[PDB]
RNA sequence: AUUGGAUAUGCCAUAUAAAGCGCUUUCGAAGAGUCGAGUUGUUUGCAGCUCUAAAUGGGUGGUCAUCUAA
RNA sequence: AUUUGACCUCAAAUCAGGUAGGACUACGCGCUGAACUCAAUAAGCGCAGGAAAAGAAAAUAACCAUGAUUCCCUCAGUAACGGUGAAGCGGGAAAAGCUCAAAUUUGAAAUCUGGCAACAUUUCUUUUGUUGUCCGAGUUGUAAUUUCAA
């Protein structure tokens, strides 16, 4: 509204669409690096605590599985990031 | 530990000689580069205009000069700054345009003005940028006639409403999401 | 002197000469980088200085 | 060769028993199932079954 | 008592044959058989890369030809270099892959058997990096790849690929999932 | 390029293959000396991305230091003192055990002509880079002294500036 | 007697090349015992140790904004 | 049998050519560190230069947005902590940007140190190079192209 106070506070000008900055991209999953990550995955295996999570999930005790995963990593977002990845591996193995 | 300033006139003289030596060394070109017009990033100083570090890639491309040759002819380039409004865009664009219009480029190898150069270059003279490109301030509004709908418009009554809307924005934000 | 000029003639145009015949400015200058290898540049920088060198310009007042 | 290494290490221990003693290095629900869970780490897979003594000695004293 | 360097030389060998080896490493000490290996190197002897002297002779010959009065045939040679071979596997341009069995850092070759199997590329593990080095006129070659040959050599190239299949894939095909060593 | 595979494998340090290799290698370095030459780096991908080229002038030394200050910084300082004609380029962790952490340090010979004629490494020959590992100008050195960019990262206070006119 | 940089002038070079700019019918690789968490120590920052990551992910500031570490 | 040749590892040489030490320390960067906030001080230890360090955002901000580092005035004795004590913004001094790893040159290692022989050039018979030839390094990756601004 061209106003100093409000949810759209500030001046009103003609807004310009900024060109895409390449450093914003990092974190993207290229097909080639995804393929290489697949190869190392099938050639290296999984860490010992991953194997315990497989056993925990195959036993269907998900609460303890996420609790110990958070204890191993340190953050809930990392624990969730693990869980979806190893369950995703689970149906692939099945 | 004390820091005394008995070398203040000495420092001032040394800086002036360094400027003088710089001018003598690179006399054909101005001793200060072109700088873009840039607005300070705060509510206390957003009403002013000062000299930024350098132009952006979008401004350089819109003006028609490439980012590679821009450094060579003396146009500093900032790769971090971005233009979020056309008002700043054509503002810096017209700064470059007037710079280029007043700019003369000596041909290299002194054989012919290959594409972008100057045919006659005997009129060389060292002049500061500020004279040709005097950075200005925000345009001060001149007198305008009385607006009738603005006259009916109260003023801070609105600022009270959008304020109350802002403070209790989460209050109704909850209200809709919980009832929906 | 006659011996040293004779030795310099003997070792003229050789890669290695006696440390007495070699120069002695300072140990730091001897260990420093020579101007040739300070001026060495990658082909990338050679192309950059070939195509976009510091131009010669001026402003009309 | 393997017998030679075993004999050499056995001789090494025999001499070290007297000559190189000098060790003395100071000169001024959560349950057993969870215990198994953290019981698997980088050292739990370092299986030592059937390892020779000339390797087990340093593995125990260092690792 | 033997010097410490040769003691460690023998001790590293005994431990490598003593410890429990994961299958990704256990697949390496099982290699190609003798006669197949000789036929492999007999084929590669034909397609060894040209030496520096031969390259220089060719370069000066074409240079003087262009200068005086004036484009050559398609080169045929074995492809070496770890990155170049890996690129060929990625592009599926390679027809046969040979990996030295005794690379010092084993991670440089541990991923290859999985990668060739993923691309369906015939791969084999041959004895000693030195032999591959003499093939490509080098001291050390960690991997060799055959991607193209002449028409008359295509027939026996298919035959040796079948032979290595029989002696490396039809035979074994279990050490990559068997806990080796121990 | 295989270095992508080498890098991705180095990520998973708890893998069975990595665990077996680390134990065997760490055992091997044990009866090796505390500081010993390594003719070829054990992690070529790490060495290349840290600045090591396979040309005459680059030197790789392996050092073991006991655990229990920064071990990486201490490793660089000891190797730099042990090879006094070399400039410490960088260093990287290779292995660890219960008590010994193993590091590989990349060094450059400033006196070698293959280094003095290379414009991409010529900066290290200048005398301002003598004993960077001791002055705290390496990667781990900078991180240990807290050099960074941001609000997170003395003499301006202990002085009382007295101007001419006041 | 040296030089530092330019101007005029002469001779070699070899461009069958290299580079900038507008489009994509395209893909866009980006740093690991590192980040991070718990604990002890030093004046958020750093270090020791247990444990140990991810790839529109990670860091920072109050879903958004800004950066792209090792 | 065993002889011959490779590669790997490790040695030895008064081998060929180089390099490190020690001194100064006012300023600079680290480690360490008391006592009567003292003080991240003094002492002790390591390491450089003509400056050193820092430096081209894993930065501020919440703006119409700023845009590498360093220094000065101001912010300000404010925020913050329990006497200690900033920083953003703003005005100036000075300004300059970049380089790698991560992708095949695969129709060609195109790369580089050293030995030998000439040609040179010099603050200089004392300096620095060029070409040719040989050996070596190097495919466990040297060259060219790419560094996210892309």
């Amino acid at each position: 509204p061209g106003l100093v106070v409000g949810l759209n506070k500030g001046k009103t000008l003609t807004k310009r669409q900024l060109p895409e900055r390449p450093s914003r991209r990092k974190g993207h999953l290229s097909k080639r690096t995804a393929f290489v990550r697949s190869i190392v995955r099938e050639v290296a295996g999984f860490a010992p605590y991953e194997r315990r999570v497989m056993e925990l999930i195959r036993n269907s005790q998900d609460k303890r599985a996420r609790k110990l995963a958070k204890k191993r990593l340190g953050t809930l977002k990392r624990a969730k990031g693990k869980i979806e990845e190893l369950t995703s591996v689970i149906q692939s193995s099945r | 530990y004390v820091k005394t300033w008995f070398n203040q006139p000495g420092r001032k003289l040394r800086r002036r000689q360094a400027r003088q030596t710089k001018a003598a060394k690179i006399a054909p070109r101005p001793v200060e580069a072109i700088r873009p017009a840039v607005k300070p990033p705060t509510i206390r100083y957003n009403m002013k205009v000062r000299a930024g570090r350098g132009f952006t890639l979008e401004e350089l491309k819109a003006a028609g000069v490439s980012r590679r040759v821009a450094s060579t002819i003396g146009i500093p380039v900032d790769h971090r700054r971005r233009n979020r409004s056309e008002e700043s865009l054509q503002r810096n664009v017209e700064r470059i345009k007037v710079y280029l219009a007043h700019l003369i480029v000596f041909p290299r190898k002194a054989g012919q003005p290959k594409k972008g150069d100057a045919t006659d270059v005997s009129g060389a003279e060292q002049t500061d940028v500020a004279a040709v490109l005097p950075i200005t301030q925000e345009a001060v509004e001149e007198a305008k006639p009385i607006t009738e709908e603005a006259k009916n418009f109260n003023a801070f009554s609105t600022l009270s409403n959008e304020r109350a809307y802002a403070r209790y924005a989460g209050a109704r934000a909850a209200f809709q999401k919980k009832r929906a | 002197e006659s011996n040293r000029l004779a030795a310099r003639e003997a070792y003229k145009n050789k890669k290695y000469i006696p440390l007495d015949l070699r120069q002695k400015k300072t140990r730091a200058i001897r260990r420093a980088l020579t101007p040739y290898e300070q001026s060495r540049k990658t082909l990338k920088q050679i192309k950059k200085e070939r195509y976009f060198p510091l131009r010669k310009y001026a402003l009309k007042a | 060769l393997e017998a030679d290494l075993d004999s050499m290490y056995s001789d090494y221990t025999k001499r070290k028993a007297e000559s190189d003693v000098k060790y003395r290095v100071k000169k001024a629900r959560k349950s057993k199932a969870d215990l198994i869970d953290e019981g698997y780490n980088r050292w739990s897979f370092q299986s030592k079954e059937g390892l020779p003594d000339w390797f087990l000695d340093e593995e125990t004293t260092v690792n | 008592k033997w010097p410490e360097y040769i003691r460690l030389q023998r001790r590293r060998k005994i431990l490598n044959l003593r410890l429990k080896v994961p299958p990704a490493i256990a697949q390496f000490q099982k290699t190609l058989d003798k006669n197949t290996a000789t036929q492999v190197f007999k084929l590669l002897n034909k397609y060894r890369p040209e030496t520096a002297a031969e390259k220089k002779q060719r370069l000066v010959a074409e240079a003087e030809a262009v200068a005086n009065g004036k484009v050559s045939k398609k080169p045929y040679n074995v492809k070496y270099g770890l990155n170049h071979v890996v690129a060929l596997i990625e592009a599926k341009k390679a027809k046969l892959v040979l990996i030295a069995s005794d690379v010092d850092p084993i991670e440089l070759v541990v991923f290859l058997p999985a990668l060739c199997k993923k691309m369906g590329v015939p791969y084999a593990i041959v004895k000693n990096k030195a032999r591959l080095g003499t093939v490509i006129h080098q001291k050390t070659a960690a991997v060799l790849a055959v991607t193209e040959v002449r028409e008359e050599d295509k027939n026996e190239l298919a035959s040796i690929v079948s032979a290595v299949d029989a002696n490396f894939s039809a035979k074994y095909d279990e050490s990559r999932r068997k806990w080796g060593g121990g | 390029g295989a270095y992508k595979y080498l890098e991705e494998l180095a990520k998973k340090k708890q893998s069975d293959v990595n665990l077996f290799l680390s134990r065997v290698r760490a055992w091997e370095y044990r009866q090796m000396n505390v500081i010993h030459r390594a003719s070829r780096p054990s992690r070529p991908d790490k060495a290349r991305r840290l600045g090591y080229k396979a040309k005459q002038g680059y030197v790789i030394y392996r050092i073991r230091v006991r655990r229990g200050r920064s071990a990486r910084c201490t490793a660089e300082e000891r190797v730099g003192r042990y090879c006094s004609n070399l400039r410490v380029l960088n260093s990287y962790w290779v292995n660890q055990d219960a008590t010994y952490k193993f590091f590989e340090v990349i060094l450059v010979d400033p006196s070698h002509k293959a280094i003095r004629r290379d414009p991409r490494i010529n900066w290290i020959v200048n005398p301002v880079h003598k004993h960077r590992e001791s002055r705290g100008l390496t990667s781990i050195g900078k991180k240990s002294r807290g050099i960074g960019k941001g609000h997170r990262f003395w003499l301006r206070h202990n002085t009382l500036s007295l101007r001419r006119y006041r």
